[PDB]
RNA sequence: CGACUCUUAGCGGUGGAUCACUCGGCUCGUGCGUCGAUGAAGAACGCAGCUAGCUGCGAGAAUUAAUGUGAAUUGCAGGACACAUUGAUCAUCGACACUUCGAACGCACUUGCGGCCCCGGGUUCCUCCCGGGGCUACGCCUGUCUGAGCGUCGCU
RNA sequence: CCCCCGGAGCCCCGCGGACGCUACGCCGCGACGAGUAGGAGGGCCGCUGCGGUGAGCCUUGAAGCCUAGGGCGCGGGCCCGGGUGGAGCCGCCGCAGGUGCAGAUCUUGGUGGUAGUAGCAAAUAUUCAAACGAGAACUUUGAAGGCCGAAGUGGAGAAGGG
RNA sequence: GCGAAAGACUAAUCGAACCAUCUAGUAGCUGGUUCCCUCCGAAGUUUCCCUCAGGAUAGCUGGCGCUCUCGCACACGCAGU
RNA sequence: UACCCACCCGACCCGUCUUGAAACACGGACCAAGGAGUCUAACACGUGCGCGAGUCGGGGGCUCGCACGAAAGCCGCCGUGGCGCAAUGAAGGUGAAGGCCGGCGCGCUCGCCGGCCGAGGUGGGAUCCCGAGGCCUCUCCAGUCCGCCGAGGGCGCACCACCGGCCCGUCUCGCCCGCCGCGCCGGGGAGGUGGAGCACGAGCGCACGUGUUAGGACCCGAAAGAUGGUGAACUAUGCCUGGG
RNA sequence: CGCGACCUCAGAUCAGACGUGGCGACCCGCUGAAUUUAAGCAUAUUAGUCAGCGGAGGAGAAGAAACUAACCAGGAUUCCCUCAGUAACGGCGAGUGAACAGGGAAGAGCCCAGCGCCGAAUCCCCGCCCCGCGGCGGGGCGCGGGACAUGUGGCGUACGGAAGACCCGCUCCCCGGCGCCGCUCGUGGGGGGCCCAAGUCCUUCUGAUCGAGGCCCAGCCCGUGGACGGUGUGAGGCCGGUAGCGGCCCCCGGCGCGCCGGGCCCGGGUCUUCCCGGAGUCGGGUUGCUUGGGAAUGCAGCCCAAAGCGGGUGGUAAACUCCAUCUAAGGCUAAAUACCGGCACGAGACCGAUAGUCAACAAGUACCGUAAGGGAAAGUUGAAAAGAACUUUGAAGAGAGAGUUCAAGAGGGCGUGAAACCGUUAAGAGGUAAACGGGUGGGGUCCGCGCAGUCCGCCCGGAGGAUUCAACCCGGCGGCGGGUCCGGCCGUGUCGGCGGCCCGGCGGAUCUUUCCCGCGCGGGGGACCGUCCCCCGACCGGCGACCGGCCGCCGCCGGGCGCAUUUCCA
């Protein structure tokens, strides 16, 4: 159960706190998780998605264990556009399908500055609860 | 239109009750708004009758009512020239003071006096700085307490 | 809302112009305009009588009903006639007021908790629950409202030292102090009988809580449980003792068809 | 079997019930209790690369600086940038800004008329004239200056 | 003697009892059952909501919908046969309703018959040829016949219109 | 209000506008009033009424009941007789 | 059983107001959807449950960020009060108790003093108890057990009818008084009558049905009335300024 | 024929302030109906309500008695319960219709004027410095202004106060800074940011799963987290979240020590001298509204208009007369208390798009009226536009193929997709309009079958074929029933223990202050009765409350029994 009073739970408010989420928040939201690989090497779970982040798809129509680029996200269709995640249009035109973050893998992050630190304080934040709990 | 035998009934809704209808879906949370302040006064005042300041006791007025006796407003002038205790310190030490009782008896006058006297003797007065001089209680008297009264103020049972 | 449809400024058109003489809309070239308003009967418009706020809601019991309706709730906690039909999977329980140490109020992990329930055969009955898990059939769905489930054991605890934070996800359980039961969580629905988990401790402030019966309470101001109507309550002994059969008129059991005239 | 018609049925529409959803209501609670001449509430008009509407904003006009946040933004373009960078975007907002009416304030509401101060050009105060900035609405309080009175006196 | 039913062998059986005994179940008798208004009772008659409960049902297809698919109740309705539909649904025990339509020149939306019906009648007026065009009585150009007929169907403005 | 005067006209409105609210105005008066089955089952009669389109009370009806009898070889009562 | 069709008999279109409707009365083209006895307060009776000369309920308190919680639990609260536990009188106020016995006062159907019993009786009164007598039982008698029948007799609730009684009001009448005090003081009798009275209790709390009102009030359904505002763009007048 | 004070009064675009509109639920003044009700009706009521109007704030008003009372008295306000739907009012009728006491929420008290005391002890505005400056303030210094003697400061205000005499005891608050130390309840104050478990494990459905079995305890993990939403179907585990004195970083809040600058000689108790109340006010007469106030409750206009052991009050006029109780004419104030407007949230036995607010969307929008004002309709493709490329017919609208799709019988007003209604295909009918009731008959579409429906079930006899038994004992296990209540444990009624009684409590206005503690009372202890526990002994219901042995019977398991038995099959 749920208990803070000053949160909602209600089937309507929070869908509504859905599709009018700002793009601030909507990374948080657009978050897949990490492969096991790196769920072992960095102590994180989970990441928010990135334009430039290898990726596999696990769901969907085409799931594989081919690791495509992700190309771009719509956060507005909130929803990304990875490689050769793709289909053919009647004229030949080749456009990317929508998947969700929550529907794919992470297998090779793109490193930064600001990725770094948020990959040191989600693992500092786990231990210091293990070791809280300890 | 009557029928065979009801009483006669002046129900007064000729008015508009409809307009003004208090509801009560107030009471419960009213009940803990109420709760919150009998709880951060004591908490604020920490050493200090939860309750209230000491109250008089007092007889009750009209003929039927005679024999109980209360909590009165305050404890009256005359009342304390004779416990020696001076009207606007009487205030700041938690002894209400109404001001405004006709003293008739000499009866409920040391009934009511007692219970200054009795005050007294059972008052820690937690000095004004730490390092205090005269009339606060004692560091020993003083350390074995922290203890609000919660309920009246030595309360008056007939 | 008070205003429900009742906004509007029709006045009527009655007689001499067909129509139908409802309170119609003034004016306009809308369409909504000499249409109708204020009748139950029309769009817009508003209902019989203002669903109102100042609707008695809330009711009532006395005292002495309310507790004595626990009692009759808490004698039928034992009985595992009355607790399995009620759908209890009790079968593998070892006894049925179940008494437990007062260990229990100190577990603070959900492991340790299910570990117990295990242990005293108690599984099934979340396991019931746990099966029991879908989606509310109504309009109830789209409010709050979506999911149900059976209930669970009730366990009871004189004191919460750690007890009630670990049994709290295992769907199906409520914690019940001894001091504050409740019928609407003992007897859930208006039918009687649940399982129950007295902990020691819990269970002999039972006797202290609301009485033994040659003894108050101790503990409410005055309250003593209510007395029987009949003490015997099998008749089936009372109606083959000696005493009533030596009594009474032989039968008469030829039946007796009925007889064709020629 | 001729055509029409009726009934029923087999299918085609028309209509939009029913059902199923639901970013909306409604009701009931809790917290706080938010205006203005430094110029409100209310209106007008304008503002996007492609924009009519809603919405957001105000000639710094689909925002301003800053701090988090921390890579998008996107219907299509277009872009900087160096994503080792206040560094895209969003929220916050505290830094700066506030077209025109309006208690609307120079006087009126035509959108015209002025007055009085300053600074450009003109002049070289020569006055306009052209340019720029500040004032100028009513009431009333404390104070100041200038007064009036065959009011009450004083000294002449 | 005149003996034991764990055995008389049983139409009587009292030693233990239906299949039948939902103890508000079932069974036999008799008797009786015109109805407006109204009452009353009975409704595993019907709608929507919740507490219980049904190891209910459900992407192996729910609600609705549709059925000259088998049935059942006296009947409210109910149950079964198929198709389509695409997401949720029901049974019992309780509790809760804004609760069941043919009517109110009832409300809203839709649709017929009428009906391919009334009708496209005020100012005498058109015709030819070519162009353009997929397509021309209806546009345009030419030619011809006509009208308004300077108190105009002529040429300019106001308010209004924008 | 306005009327050489006709109750003319006051923006399709005049024996006196239109707009919103009081506003669910009131109505002894029109109309309607939504699922089955079973049982019993009217009155249009009485007196008072500012009563005659309505009420008041008399009736008749149902329901709810109760006190008992005894059809359990072993009844008193009642009655459009 | 349902669809079409066929036949034979039957047969007026519903709803409604209505002494009487197929009406040469009114509503009603057809279909979908919406649609009218609701809530609250107050009574009243009926019923369900708790406790019972009590019983409650709030409003308050004590125990929650509620997830469930705006719940549940608990409180010399618990009774500060309502309702009931007693009425009657306009009001001052009075207030439900009688029987019997003995004794004393002249028992004067008047006054007082000691004891006994305590809600008086009659008739009906479900009815519980007693029961004379049957009525068997393989024989004659004897006899305990056991039931059935049972004339006749006793207690008799509830209720009904009656007769008695006591409180208050009022009347009548008539007696004796106590005496912190004086009687325009207080007090005591008898008979009658008025009382929504007592005469060994039934309420309280909480359900639900019905009903009756107050409530918008079953829904729909006026001509009006009031309070505030907008209009001379039409027309009526006046005026100002233009044109024919 | 001047100059000068003051008084009154002007003018200043003077120096500095400020007022005005809106919002308007709640709040305060006033004003103010009529529908309506009374079966009419005007009295009454609606109802001091709506409109009108005026006015405020985070709440508003009121408030420290000219009160209550009749007690053995209480003691500002407001609020809730209660009084109590009561006292009374009323073509005493419809209605109306309060109060006093008690309990409870909260609860705080105070200030003026005058009499006087005190070199105006005061106040305002300038100039220079010292600190302080995102609510303009302290500190100092200035013959820099000015009010104020028609009166500014302190004490003081009626509950006494002043002033004196001697009775007693003894000295810390305030404010401007300027630091610092303890982040100071949801269970680290407010706000923001940032952060904290566990499966996409097997297999299998499916377009896609989130579904179904399984997976080291309902499977694996997590579970202070299994709310919810998202996620091409129902997902604790994928993701956001959730839980969780979980973490960290800013900011903001509030409170604690130091330093400093300033301010302040502020007590307590006794005996005397004197000193006191707010005028066109109270009151009365009158009229007008109001309530319930009355032969006057409230408020008004006018008229008359006081006193000082007075005045008001002490609720049917009045005189006399006795008693009580306040003290007006000046003023402030938290708290509970109210909140259909605002911001910000949380929830529901709610409605679910002709409902729900007019408004799920370009909603107060489109449109109407000159204007006040009036004022709508309208949600849904799919999961993804993957939204028909291309050939072809067609001037073009439209088609046919094709293509996409799990599904286009989801095609841009697209989920579903009813009826009226209309579209055509098939069957059958058809001069008394159709339509209906009863009864059959023919035909169809379907539905049961039968390529015999001969329906099953016992028992038995016969003939075939096949396993191990049944009957019996013996070993074991488990029931059942019986009793000896045998032995023990259990409880009902009785008796005994007076044994728990103080090692058994709680109730009782029982009793003792012979007791103890604290101030006759309160608390405590000690005696008493009613209640509830131990010991053991006796009787009895010996009770579903067992448990042990003995028994009797049954069942299962394992042994024995090989076949005239006991099964299976045809
Ligand atoms: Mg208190
Ligand atoms: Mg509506
Ligand atoms: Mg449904
Ligand atoms: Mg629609
Ligand atoms: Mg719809
Ligand atoms: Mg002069
Ligand atoms: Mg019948
Ligand atoms: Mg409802
Ligand atoms: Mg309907
Ligand atoms: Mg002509
Ligand atoms: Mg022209
Ligand atoms: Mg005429
Ligand atoms: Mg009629
Ligand atoms: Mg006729
Ligand atoms: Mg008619
Ligand atoms: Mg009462
Ligand atoms: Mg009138
Ligand atoms: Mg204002
Ligand atoms: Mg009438
Ligand atoms: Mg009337
Ligand atoms: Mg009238
Ligand atoms: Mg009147
Ligand atoms: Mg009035
Ligand atoms: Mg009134
Ligand atoms: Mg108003
Ligand atoms: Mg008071
Ligand atoms: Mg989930
Ligand atoms: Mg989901
Ligand atoms: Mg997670
Ligand atoms: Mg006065
Ligand atoms: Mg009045
Ligand atoms: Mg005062
Ligand atoms: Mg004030
Ligand atoms: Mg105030
Ligand atoms: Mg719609
Ligand atoms: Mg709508
Ligand atoms: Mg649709
Ligand atoms: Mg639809
Ligand atoms: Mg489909
Ligand atoms: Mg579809
Ligand atoms: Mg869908
Ligand atoms: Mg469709
Ligand atoms: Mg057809
Ligand atoms: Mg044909």
């Amino acid at each position: 159960m749920k208990f803070n009073p000053f949160v909602t739970s209600d089937r309507s408010k929070n869908r509504k706190r859905h599709f009018n989420a700002p793009s601030h928040i909507r990374r948080k939201i657009m978050s897949s998780p990490l492969s096991k690989e790196l769920r072992q090497k960095y102590n994180v779970r989970s990441m928010p998605i990135r334009k430039d982040d290898e990726v596999q798809v696990v769901r969907g129509h085409y799931k594989g264990q081919q690791i495509g680029k992700v190309v771009q996200v719509y956060r507005k269709k909130y929803v990304i556009y990875i490689e050769r995640v793709q289909r053919e249009k009647a004229n030949g035109t080749t456009v990317h399908v929508g998947i969700h973050p929550s529907k794919v893998v992470i297998t090779r992050l793109k490193l930064d500055k600001d990725r770094k630190k948020i990959l040191e304080r989600k693992a500092k934040s786990r231990q210091v609860g293990k070791e809280k709990g300890k | 239109a009557p029928s065979r035998n009801g009483m006669i009934l002046k129900p007064h809704f000729h008015k508009d009750w409809q307009r003004r209808v208090a509801t009560w879906f107030n009471q419960p949370a009213r009940k803990i708004r109420r709760r919150k302040a009998r709880q951060a006064k004591a908490r604020r005042i920490a050493p200090r009758p939860a309750s209230g300041p000491l109250r008089p006791v007092v007889r009750c007025p009209t003929v039927r009512y005679h024999t109980k006796v209360r909590a009165g407003r305050g404890f009256s002038l005359e009342e304390l020239r004779v416990a020696g205790i001076h009207k606007k310190v009487a205030r700041t030490i938690g002894i209400s003071v109404d001001p405004r009782r006709r003293n008739k008896c000499t009866e409920s006058l040391q009934a009511n006096v007692q219970r200054l006297k009795e005050y007294r003797s059972k008052l820690i007065l937690f000095p004004r700085k730490p390092s205090a001089p005269k009339k606060g209680d004692s560091s020993a008297e003083e350390l074995k307490l922290a203890t609000q009264l919660t309920g009246p103020v030595m309360p008056i049972r007939n | 809302s008070e205003l429900a449809g009742h906004q509007t400024s029709a006045e009527s058109w009655g007689t001499g112009r067909a129509v139908a003489r409802i309170p119609r809309v003034r004016g306009g070239g809308t369409h909504r305009s000499g249409q109708g308003a204020f009748g139950n009967m029309c769009r817009g418009g508003r209902m019989f009588a203002p669903t109102k706020t100042w609707r008695r809601w809330h009711r009532r019991v006395n005292t002495t009903q309310k507790r004595y309706a626990i009692c009759s709730a808490l004698a039928a906690s034992a009985l595992p006639a009355l607790v399995m039909s009620k759908g209890h999977r009790i079968e593998e329980v070892p006894e049925l007021p179940l008494v437990v140490e007062d260990k229990v109020e100190s577990y603070k992990k959900t492991k340790e908790a299910v570990l117990l329930l295990k242990k005293l055969k108690a599984w099934n009955d979340i396991k019931k629950v746990y099966a029991s898990q879908r989606m509310r059939a109504g309009k109830g769905k789209m409010r709050n409202r979506r999911r149900i489930q059976r209930r669970g054991p009730c366990i009871i605890y004189n004191e919460d030292n750690g007890i009630i934070k670990a049994f709290r996800n295992i769907p199906g359980i409520t914690l019940l102090n001894v001091s504050k039961l409740n019928i609407l969580k003992l007897a859930p629905g208006g039918h009687v009988g649940r399982f129950c988990i007295w902990t020691e401790s819990a269970f002999r402030k039972l006797d202290e809580l609301y009485g033994t019966w040659r003894k108050a309470a101790t503990l409410k101001s005055n309250y003593n449980l209510p007395m029987h109507k009949m003490l015997n309550t099998d008749l089936s002994r009372i109606l083959k003792s000696p005493e009533i059969q030596r009594a009474l008129r032989a039968p008469r059991k030829k039946i007796h068809r009925r007889v064709l005239k020629k």
